[PDB]
């Protein structure tokens, strides 16, 4: 009854430094928002 | 004579006046059934006029009305033929259309849609009369299918009922499997010899013309209920009783008969289609015979009875004998919707009962139907001096001194036996025997409705044959000599075979052997083609497409192979290129391989 | 054709300056005079066709269906008032000029001389439906739909952007006027043998063929309703139009470089014919008999006897028409239903009277029933085809048994048998979903009664 | 769970407005949606536009060729000549190559 | 109608001859025919034609005069082989209905003489192949993108055979 | 049609739903009446020897050979009534069975005419509200304590209170609604 | 006139697109108007007080 909207699911996957995360390549995690790291 | 063209035009006119009047608001205020009733009556009355012309001089009209398309060298036009088929039979339809609509209104009252059933009855007619009387054959084809769908529509009248719509889908499926064989047989005669209109075709008498009339025969195999594909016309009868007379019992089976005998000219060229209609015609004859002999439904035993005086009709344009068999169809038409409606007269009065078993003395209860009952049934067992008899015996003793197969010439015989046995079953089951009808009795037949359509119909089933015979154009030389034996076969068979039936009808009354299987089976449900070859081709062809045509190669296999796989290729392609240590000394190190591969590309191509 | 198409734009201004309550009978009260206009066109009493300008031109083959693309944006609209009504206000006036822009673009495509600006418009063509699809669409899976939409179409494009700028350096001009009049046979090499294949594959691919038509299911099931009936209608046909202007060039190749296609059309019309019998979204099987019905029509413009093309045009306008029609009505029943099932919603004809005889008409429109242009157009396909080979009856003869099944179930299980016990109670029919459904087949009644205006060039 | 509308349900818009025409929830726009679309619809489309369809005169002049086929086929058949010749370009006119 | 371009036979009836004391029940009809359907539609037409007649207009034809066909025209010139296809593919028309008028004039000749059509009617299928003949021989082969060029070339593909077999024939 | 199907049969009701069918699969062999009245009191007998079998094993034995010489001794085409399953009349005034939550979508001009007819249905309707509490409340208080439930729908029990789930077996359109 | 509260101003934006459209397609043959009567088929000489055979 609603064009569906998407969901957090949908949205997750586009997280995470690499859209397509392969072997070894999920262990990249997202560069920190403020462009600072700890 | 514009009497003449005039009156073929009106018919239509008149017939299309009740389809528009519902079209308008105006129907709710007049009544659709009795006005619609009376326009058929003056159609027949306005049809006599050109058949007496016909037979004052023999003159055939072709009348060209409207221009459709240029459409280049095939031109299209709208044209009807007054040949002696097409007026013959369109003042026998509408006779037995108008007794249909008064038998229509008796039999439908308290049906909530009387108007929607008598106006498809109607369009029927005009599809029916367009299909007679079609010239060109896009307009046969126009009749051709349009018969095919309101017969949709009106078997399945009371569209609630599985049953009535399973039929419904039947009727569509065996009649588009003919269709396939007139869009052969058009396409044919749109290449090769250039028109779709009979008036040239028929130059295409000294070609081969087999390419295309094995395609009208295959046509008229799936309308006419031959042995290939017979059984919708028995699962037909899930429709109205009316409906089941008029159309299934006259104007929509002897659709496929009506086409070949308008092609005949090029038919006598072909011996080979010739033999081969015999042929399947004398099977669907004993076939469709041998199964009415123990079905216990009135209706269906009637409607087996349809398909096989067809099949005889069948027969005889097998042996290449046209104007008879147009004959057949005349008379066929008086005594089987007669037939039909004292059926029907018997299912209404009684609490709609429609089998044989629990039907019985009705010749006391209702002597009115089962005069007429009798009067039918003798008609269709070709009692001597009545239509069946002035018809029937010249089908018969053509055969007997024709040159033919001897199995289609004893199958034919036999087949007429078989008619007098069934034609004994149904009276002897439902007029004599002792009442076994549930026990509160409500009969009446009084209607003026009821009685009069019924009354109408049996003047025509005792006098047509004597007035039809006189009044045809000489034609088809016949052969009255014959050795006695032979003259007298059909009038010997008939007799006999009501005396076998009855000698077997006396040996049910005794309390004895209850249960009787001699291959009964065989014949009691259908032959078995209806078990076998219904629940394998529709679960075999459906299984093919979900399962493998469907699934297998679309879904998976054509949507792995081509938007997957590019999907995939890449997908992968990025994953190796992207994933970078990010260290610089790596990075760097490839400029130094592009550096050197440079060098070189340079190098070699120096 | 400027008329057809500048009081067409300022339908844009109009759309948006237009009051939010007025804006609705503005926009469909004056495309449907936007089409009075188109009709002028249809006055050639001439064969020289006619050259309106430089670059807009329009002859028999484009003039029936510019007629077309500027009916159905009327109706389009009138289809859409339903869903679409519960939006923002300004998600109406943008979904309007969509379907505006579709048929500006539309009807120049389809008037357009040099090949190029039918490129140029005809990939744009894509914008437009895909905001259409992705951005309305009820599913989860539309954003799935618009992908394969936009890369089946782009990847076909690029190949006949690059023959169209190959032909123009091997000729020296892409006008169609010309490019007719002047020497261009191409040499039956193994290079022209793929000019050929560039040059109609991109005109193929939205032309569902067997091979490649997987996205025309998965658009139409999750696309709006004004989507389907312009993918149906108009966008399927604009593959239709190319090939007939495009293989006027590459003239001795297609002898025998079509037997691929012709045979991939023939055998894909009976699986997609197939498949349609036992499917359970009615959208779904309406969009397979689109593709089978428009199997025959690449099996046409490929046989090239003039037959076959004067039937390819009598089909396409035809089955247009009839498809929306089908597509239409789906919607109607899945508003009031909420579910694309065709199991579900048995027995309407008992509590929608009416709806049920658009229902029958559009059904017999969809199988071939003599006295309509639907059959018309299959008859002489089929006698064309069989011209190329009598064996071609036989699985154009699978066909129509086939196609005369399927379309009487749609029928049968879903306007027939006992109604469902009590889904939602189904409220009765609106004046609009009856119109929308009568301004598809008054059309049709019409046009069977003087085929000759949608015969074809041939 | 994120924080998200509950279903909205769809209205019987035929509850108020019992004349609903399908085109909008206010009765006067829609009277006025549909007055103006029956018309410009079918009464000036379907109508003025067949009209002037059907009066299109010899349309892709199939109406000129069946005279000048009748004039044609008066004039060649009077005068003797074949009704269709059997080569059109006349030969004089070909140069065919010579050697071959 | 022409009754030259359409020809029609002369008609010849057999005379009335009636040999029964019962009265004919077609011309009693008829003669009602002709006072009660014929009578009054008789009347109402002529009042059509006089109001015609008052305000009398005329129509003529477009006579097409000739114009350089493809031989005479330059290759590449666009402008005169526009001008010469278009005259051809009208010819292509008018080279049609000729070919529709066979097809009906015969049509009318086997209705007109029925159970004779094998003989009485041989007059015109000997010129439905004088013309088919023809037809299939400029027309025929060519795709549905029929140019004078390719009708230019399907004749001289076989104006070589009308001078390969003539020549071999030796 | 009525009552709810048991879970499993009975020794019992598969004999004496053989006693059904074969008495009425003996009445399409024996087309006339004193013939079957005669056959069939015959049939009886069968059945009513081997009517005091306590051997159970024995009883499955002759039931099981009862129905096997059945199947070979049945009519293909019996004698099933109309209205009944399979043979004519079955669903055939169903085209005209509207399902009565239809009338709810009729124009005010429309509901204007049959004027008293709405005014009891909208009683009726009234009925229906003002209970659906106490039902539901009611099918579930003598919710079974066991997973063991028959689909046997509960009487009333209490004065005023409407024997449950009751709207489509009461307000069931006509059987003919002719 | 121009009634405003898209009274007329709006009406009066399509149709005006379809004058506007005529006045164009009106000109467009104003510039291809090179053989205006030097066709071969249509070249008959100027009728006396006659500017242009097709304008
Ligand atoms: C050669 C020519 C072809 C011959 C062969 C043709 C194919 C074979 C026949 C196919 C018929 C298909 C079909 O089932 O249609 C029935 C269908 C009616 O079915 P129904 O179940 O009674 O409808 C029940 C509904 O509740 C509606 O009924 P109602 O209860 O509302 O009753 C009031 C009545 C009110 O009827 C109206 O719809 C009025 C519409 C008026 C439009 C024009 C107004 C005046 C314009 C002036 C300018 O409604 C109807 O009964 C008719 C419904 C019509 C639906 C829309 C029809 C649009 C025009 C169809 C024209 C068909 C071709 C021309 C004939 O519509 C037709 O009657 C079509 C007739 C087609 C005749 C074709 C030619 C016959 C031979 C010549
Ligand atoms: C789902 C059902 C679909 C049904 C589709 C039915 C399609 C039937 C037609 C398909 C085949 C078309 C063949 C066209 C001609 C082929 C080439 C040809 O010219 O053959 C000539 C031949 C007549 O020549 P003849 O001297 O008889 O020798 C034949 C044997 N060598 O001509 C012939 O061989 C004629 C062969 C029969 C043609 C008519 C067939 C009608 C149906 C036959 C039975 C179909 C199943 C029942
Ligand atoms: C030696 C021979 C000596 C002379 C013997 C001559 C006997 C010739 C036969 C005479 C009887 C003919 C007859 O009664 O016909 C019955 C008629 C059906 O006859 P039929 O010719 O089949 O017409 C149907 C279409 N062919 O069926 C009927 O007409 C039944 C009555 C119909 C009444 C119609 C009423 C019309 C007015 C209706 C409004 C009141
Ligand atoms: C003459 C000598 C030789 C004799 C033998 C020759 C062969 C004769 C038979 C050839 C094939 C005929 C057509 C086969 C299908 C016939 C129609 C049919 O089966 O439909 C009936 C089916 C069930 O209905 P029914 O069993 O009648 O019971 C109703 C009352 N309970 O109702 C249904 O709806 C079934 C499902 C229908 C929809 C799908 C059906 C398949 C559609 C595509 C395939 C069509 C058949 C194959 C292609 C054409 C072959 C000719
Ligand atoms: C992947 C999808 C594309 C696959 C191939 C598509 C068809 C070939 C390329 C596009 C069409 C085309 O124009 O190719 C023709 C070209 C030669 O052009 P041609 O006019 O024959 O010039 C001959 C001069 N003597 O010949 C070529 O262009 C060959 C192109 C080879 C690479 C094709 C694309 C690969 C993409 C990865
Ligand atoms: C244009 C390209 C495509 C565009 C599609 C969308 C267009 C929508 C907007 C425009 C709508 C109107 C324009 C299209 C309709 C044109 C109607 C028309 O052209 O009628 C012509 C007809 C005159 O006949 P004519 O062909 O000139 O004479 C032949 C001489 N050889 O004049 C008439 O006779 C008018 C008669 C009116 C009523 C006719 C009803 C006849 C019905 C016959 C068939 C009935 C059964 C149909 C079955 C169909 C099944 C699906
Ligand atoms: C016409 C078709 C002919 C088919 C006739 C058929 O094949 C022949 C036939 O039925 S062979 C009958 C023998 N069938 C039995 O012998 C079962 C006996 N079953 C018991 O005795 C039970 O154990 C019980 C004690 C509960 C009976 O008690 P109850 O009174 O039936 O409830």
């Amino acid at each position: 009854a609603r064009q569906w909207q998407p969901d957090i699911e949908w949205a997750e996957q586009f997280s995470g430094a690499v859209m397509y995360p392969s072997k070894e390549t999920a262990h990249w995690k997202p560069p920190p928002w403020n462009d600072v790291d700890i | 004579m514009n009497i003449f063209t005039t009156s073929i035009l009106l018919i239509f006119i008149l017939l299309l006046s009740p389809i528009l009047i519902s079209m308008s608001n105006l129907i709710k205020h007049i009544n659709f059934p009795l006005y619609t009733t009376t326009s058929i009556k003056f159609s027949f009355i306005i049809s006599l006029l050109p058949l007496l012309m016909f037979f004052h001089n023999n003159m055939e009209y072709m009348i060209t009305t409207w221009h459709w398309v240029t459409m280049n060298s095939m031109e299209l036009k709208m044209s009807f033929k007054t040949d002696f088929f097409s007026i013959l039979f369109t003042s026998v339809a509408l006779f037995v259309t108008w007794s249909i609509m008064q038998f229509s209104s008796w039999y439908m009252h308290s049906d909530p849609n009387i108007n929607r059933f008598i106006k498809y009855l109607t369009l029927f007619l005009i599809t029916m009369l367009i299909l007679t009387s079609a010239n060109n054959m896009f307009q046969l084809f126009i009749g051709w299918e349009g018969v095919g769908i309101m017969s949709f529509l009106l078997i399945g009248w009371w569209y609630g009922r599985t049953d009535a719509n399973t039929a419904a889908l039947q009727a569509i499926l065996y009649n588009r499997i003919g269709d396939i064989g007139f869009i052969l047989a058009m396409v044919w005669f749109s290449l090769n010899m250039n028109s779709w209109e009979l008036q040239q075709i028929m130059f295409s008498n000294n070609n081969d013309n087999l390419i295309p009339l094995m395609g009208l025969l295959i046509a008229a195999t799936g309308k006419s209920a031959q042995f290939g594909l017979h059984p919708w016309l028995p699962s037909a009868m899930e429709g109205p009783t009316p409906v089941s007379a008029l159309l299934h019992s006259s104007t929509m089976v002897v659709a496929g008969i009506f086409l070949l005998v308008r092609f005949h000219p090029l038919t006598t060229n072909n011996n080979f289609i010739l033999t081969t209609m015999l042929c399947l015609g004398a099977l669907t004859t004993l076939f469709t015979a041998i199964c009415a002999l123990t079905q216990n439904d009135i209706k269906k035993i009637i409607a087996f009875s349809t398909s096989s005086q067809l099949g005889l009709m069948m027969v005889t344009l097998g042996m290449n004998q046209p104007h008879l068999a147009f004959l057949h169809i005349c008379t066929h038409a008086f005594f089987k919707a007669m037939l039909f409606m004292c059926s029907g007269s018997i299912i209404h009065s009684l609490a709609d009962e429609q089998d044989i078993r629990k039907m019985g003395n009705i010749t006391k209860i209702m002597p009115f139907t089962s005069s007429c009952l009798v009067i039918g049934s003798l008609a269709l067992t070709g009692m001597p001096f009545l239509t069946g008899f002035y018809s029937k015996d010249l089908i018969i003793e053509a055969i007997n001194t024709c040159n033919t197969n001897a199995w289609a010439l004893l199958i034919t015989l036999i087949a007429t036996s078989m008619t007098a046995m069934y034609s004994m079953r149904i009276i002897y089951f439902v007029t004599m025997t002792k009442p076994r009808f549930p026990p509160l009795i409500s009969i009446n037949e009084n209607d003026p409705d009821l009685m009069n359509p019924i009354k109408r119909l049996a003047f025509g089933s005792i006098f047509a044959g004597f007035v039809i015979s006189y009044n045809i154009p000489p034609t088809s030389i016949p052969v009255l000599t014959m050795p006695w034996f032979l003259k007298t076969t059909a009038l010997i068979i008939s007799v006999l075979g009501f005396l076998i039936a009855l000698e077997l009808n006396n040996l049910t009354m005794k309390l004895s052997m209850n249960k009787a299987n001699p291959y009964s089976s065989f014949s009691t449900l259908l032959g078995f083609f209806p078990s076998i070859i219904h629940r394998i081709t529709p679960m075999k062809s459906l299984n093919l497409s979900l399962k493998t045509s469907l699934t297998l190669l679309d879904l998976i296999w054509l949507e792995k192979t081509i938007p997957k796989s590019t999907s995939t290729l890449h997908t992968n392609m990025t994953t190796l290129t992207t994933n970078q240590k990010g260290l610089i000394k790596l990075y760097f190190m490839s400029f130094l391989i592009n550096i050197i591969l440079i060098i070189i590309l340079y190098s070699i191509n120096l | 054709m400027l008329k057809i198409i500048l009081p067409s734009l300022m339908l844009l201004p109009l759309t948006w300056l237009s009051s939010p309550k007025k804006t609705w009978t503005n926009v469909t009260s004056y495309s449907f005079l936007i089409s009075l206009t188109s009709l002028t066109l249809l006055w050639q009493t001439d064969e020289n066709y006619k050259n309106f300008s430089n670059m807009f031109s329009s002859d028999p083959l484009s003039t029936p269906l510019i007629i077309l693309t500027a009916w159905l944006l009327p109706l389009m609209l009138m289809a859409s008032q339903n869903h679409l009504k519960k939006d923002n206000n300004v998600l109406q006036k943008l979904y309007i000029s969509m379907l505006i822009s579709l048929q500006i673009l539309l009807i120049m495509t389809f008037s357009a001389t040099e090949l190029i600006m039918f490129y140029i418009l005809f990939e744009a063509t894509l914008i437009p439906t895909l905001i259409i699809i992705t951005r309305w669409g009820n599913q989860t899976e539309r954003l799935n739909a618009g992908i394969y939409f936009l890369f089946y179409t782009l990847i076909g494009s690029i190949p006949l952007l690059i023959a169209l700028i190959l032909i123009q350096n091997h000729v020296g001009t892409l006008n169609l006027m010309i490019l007719s009049f002047t020497t261009h046979t191409l040499d039956a090499s193994w290079s022209n043998n793929l000019l050929w294949l560039a040059c109609m594959m991109a005109f193929l691919i939205k032309m569902p063929l067997y091979g490649v038509h997987l996205w025309l299911p998965k658009a139409h099931v999750e696309a709006p309703i004004a989507g389907s009936m312009i993918l149906a209608a108009i966008l399927l046909k604009l593959g239709s139009y190319g090939m007939i202007r495009i293989s006027i060039i590459l003239d001795p190749l297609t002898k025998y470089m079509a037997y691929p296609f012709i045979l991939l059309s023939l055998w894909g019309m009976i699986m997609t014919s197939s498949i349609c019998l036992r499917q359970t979204d009615l959208k779904s099987l309406i969009a397979y008999s689109s593709v089978s019905h428009m199997a025959l029509v690449i099996a046409s413009i490929m046989i090239q006897t003039p037959w076959s093309f004067m039937g390819a045009t009598m089909l396409m306008i035809a089955h247009g028409l009839t498809s929306s029609l089908l597509f239409c009505l789906a919607n109607s029943n899945y508003e009031r239903i909420h579910s694309r099932t065709m199991i579900m919603a048995r027995g309407l004809q008992m509590v929608f009277p009416l709806m049920a005889t658009w229902w029958l008409m559009a059904s017999l429109a969809n199988l071939a029933l003599p006295p309509s242009i639907n059959l018309m157009g299959e008859l002489f396909i089929t006698m064309s085809l069989f011209s190329w080979s009598n064996f071609t009856i036989i699985l154009m003869g699978i066909n129509i048994i086939i196609t005369g099944m399927y379309s009487m179930y749609m029928i049968i299980t879903t306007q027939r048998g006992k109604l469902t016990n009590h889904m939602i109670n189904l409220q009765p029919s609106h004046t609009r979903e009856l119109t929308l459904m009568a301004l598809h087949m008054i059309p049709l009644i019409l046009l069977t009664t003087s085929p000759k205006l949608i015969t074809g060039l041939t | 769970q994120w924080q998200e509308d509950p279903e909205p349900e769809d209205e019987n818009v035929y509850a108020k407005n019992p004349d609903f025409h399908g085109y909008d929830s206010d009765p006067v726009v829609d009277v006025w949606n549909m007055r103006a679309v029956f018309f410009f619809g079918f009464s000036i489309v379907l109508v003025f536009g067949t009209t002037f369809v059907a009066y299109v005169p010899d349309y892709r002049m199939q109406e000129w060729a069946r005279r000048e086929a009748e004039r044609l086929v008066k004039y060649r058949e009077v005068n003797g000549l074949p009704i269709m010749e059997s080569n059109y370009f006349d030969p004089s006119k070909i140069q065919l190559p010579e050697d071959d | 109608w022409d009754k030259d371009v359409y020809p029609e036979p002369p008609s010849r009836t057999p005379a009335p001859s009636p040999q029964t004391s019962l009265p004919n029940p077609i011309t009693y009809l008829t003669k009602a025919y002709d006072l009660v359907v014929d009578w009054p539609v008789t009347l109402v037409r002529e009042f059509i034609e006089r109001q015609h007649a008052k305000n009398r207009t005329y129509y003529y034809h477009r006579q097409y005069r000739r114009v350089p066909d493809i031989t005479e025209c330059k290759e590449g010139d666009v402008l005169c082989i526009y001008e010469a296809e278009m005259q051809w593919r009208r010819d292509f028309k008018v080279d049609q209905e000729i070919m529709n008028i066979i097809q009906e004039r015969l049509k009318a000749c086997q209705q007109r003489e029925g159970e004779n059509y094998q003989q009485n009617c041989a007059k015109e299928l000997e010129q439905f192949t004088k013309v088919t003949k023809a037809y299939q021989d400029r027309y025929l082969d060519l795709g549905a993108y029929y140019s004078a060029r390719k009708c230019l070339a399907k004749q001289k593909q076989r104006m070589l055979e009308e001078r390969k077999a003539a020549r071999q024939e030796a | 049609a009525f009552c709810a199907p048991p879970a499993y049969l009975t020794h019992q009701q598969k004999v004496l739903r053989l006693y059904k069918r074969a008495l009425r699969h003996l009445e399409s062999w024996c087309i006339h009446r004193d013939k079957y009245r005669y056959f069939a009191c015959l049939m009886r007998a069968r059945f009513e020897e081997h009517k005091n079998e306590k051997d159970m094993m024995r009883a499955t034995q002759l039931l099981r050979e009862a129905e096997e010489e059945f199947w070979q001794n049945q009519h293909p085409q019996p004698y099933i009534f109309p209205d009944s399953p399979g043979g004519t009349s079955f669903e055939r005034y169903e085209c005209y069975k509207v399902p009565e939550w239809c009338l709810d979508y009729w124009h005010p001009s429309e509901k204007a005419m049959y004027p008293d007819y709405f005014s009891k249905r909208e009683q009726w309707k009234k009925l229906r509200m003002e209970s659906w509490d106490r039902e539901v409340k009611q099918l579930q208080e003598e919710t079974s304590p066991d997973g063991i439930m028959t689909e046997a729908l509960p009487p009333a029990r209490r004065e005023g209170d409407l024997p449950p789930l009751w709207w489509h077996i009461v307000t069931r359109p006509r059987e003919r609604p002719t | 006139l121009f009634q405003l509260l898209r009274e007329h101003w709006v009406h009066i934006l399509v149709p005006a697109g379809f004058v506007f459209g005529c006045y164009l397609d009106r000109k467009d043959d104003e510039k291809l108007t090179a053989f205006r009567n030097k066709s071969m088929l249509f070249q008959r000489e100027l009728r006396p007080n006659e500017e242009v055979t097709w304008k």
